[PDB]
């Protein structure tokens, strides 16, 4: 068995730090309470909701 | 009189009173920060352990 | 993961602040029972209304 390098190891934390950047980015829109909080997760959506915001107004 | 009261007590306390919330977030780090430093303290008190095999 | 800087602790104080400052200006809306209350609210509709109440008085 190779010791120089753990390949296990090294696929787990990646698949753990791929996830965990998920969770945050979850944890910040349910706490902030709106479903695009910051971000371009839907360009389109932002922009009908701001013109929405404006227009109710 | 009591309005400016009530101004002067809201700069006092934005000025001086703590925000807990903001802190505590500090804090939570703060002793994590001090865990894993005491387990890699204890991890590298035992580091030359190794050496006495040779011996 | 980086645990020298909680981001998602500091997301949410972030949010938490200015939704307790919304908090605190709708309680002291309600307490007074104007809309207007201090200045900066609507200062056009401030200098209309404190006209309006010098022409009633």
């Amino acid at each position: 068995m190779i010791i120089n390098h753990n390949l296990a190891a090294i696929n787990s934390h990646r698949v753990l730090k791929f996830q965990n950047e998920e969770v945050s980015k979850n944890m910040e829109k349910l706490s902030s309470g709106m479903r695009i909080n910051r971000a371009g997760d839907d360009a389109s959506g932002l922009a009908v909701s701001e013109k929405m915001r404006t227009q109710v107004n | 009189l009591m309005n400016a009261y009530e101004n002067t007590q809201a700069s006092e306390s934005r000025i001086r009173d703590a925000d807990m919330a903001e802190e505590t977030v500090a804090f939570t780090k703060n002793q994590i920060l001090v865990q894993s430093g005491t387990a890699m303290l204890a991890q590298a008190n035992v580091r030359p352990q190794g050496v006495l095999s040779l011996l």
